[PDB]
């Protein structure tokens, strides 16, 4: 879950 | 000490700088007409929305809303990676990262909505459009009750003349917000926050020498902009529920379930 927000992230 | 917070208020206006394309002093010279740029054109109605669908990007008030819907995802992208500069916060417990901008992103997204508003309307498109209020209240519900509260809640907080390295450091403070629900691990947000808050108020001191208690009149408007964020979740919920030929983004959809 969160899986966009985690990509935003981790970029 | 004092120099050390001077510095953490400049890394963070830089950062603010790159990460947002239209800052306050810009957006502040298109409305007052200093800019020797093209004015925005102004979409005060149905035609004139119609005539301007050249200078932005099924019925009106769902098209608006979308149109909205596309910014404010834009806006959380903007929005994280201004929280990836501030110092620190990569170094979280990255679950704690994504409750932090779930939580806060909207808070963010009104913050600086309030740059771009005045009591009449809202820049739209990077400066080169310009929304009336009345136009945003004349949509048929529940749309016509969407901006209202916005437009309410910057009429309050320009009055405050914050600037570009003001908010820099105020939008900061709110990220690093240790009460948001579900945080594994406060202490270490609560750390960073001190710090921004030590540095928020430096800045209103020397920025704003001449207003005294910026920095609390400041601190009673984060809790204002809480109520604005439940508010329009409920909307939201509203909106979900009794509309159906629209899909929210999935972005959205991330942040907004299971939310306050």
């Amino acid at each position: 879950r969160h899986k966009i927000l985690h990509r935003l992230l981790q970029e | 000490e004092s120099a050390d917070l001077r510095a953490l208020a400049k890394h963070l206006y830089d950062s603010y700088i790159k990460s947002f394309p239209l800052t306050k002093a810009k957006a502040r010279a298109i409305l007052t007409g200093k800019t020797t740029d093209k004015s925005p054109f102004v979409i005060y109605d149905m035609n004139s929305l119609m005539m301007g669908e050249d200078k932005i990007k099924k019925e009106v008030a769902i098209r608006i809303f979308q149109g909205c819907q596309f910014r404010s995802v834009e806006a959380v992208q903007e929005i994280t990676e201004y929280a990836k500069s501030i110092p620190g916060f990569v170094n979280l417990d990255l679950n704690d990262q994504v409750t932090l901008l779930k939580y806060g992103v909207h808070e963010i997204i009104y913050t600086m909505l309030a740059s771009l508003m005045n009591k009449d309307g809202v820049l739209i498109s990077e400066g080169q459009g310009f929304m009336t209020r009345e136009f945003l209240k004349s949509l048929r519900k529940p749309f016509g009750d969407f901006m209202e509260p916005k437009f309410e809640f910057a009429v309050k907080f320009n009055a405050l003349e914050l600037d570009d390295s003001d908010l820099a450091i105020f939008i900061a403070v709110i990220i690093l917000s240790g009460d948001r629900p579900g945080l594994l691990n406060v202490k270490p947000i609560e750390d960073i926050q001190d710090n921004l808050l030590q540095a928020l108020e430096l800045q209103l001191k020397l920025n704003h020498p001449e207003s005294s208690q910026l920095f609390a009149k400041l601190l009673q408007k984060m809790t204002d902009l809480r109520q604005i964020v439940t508010e329009h979740v409920q909307l939201l919920q509203v909106i979900k529920k009794t509309e159906t030929d629209m899909s929210l983004h999935p972005l959205l959809q991330e942040i907004y379930k299971d939310l306050y």
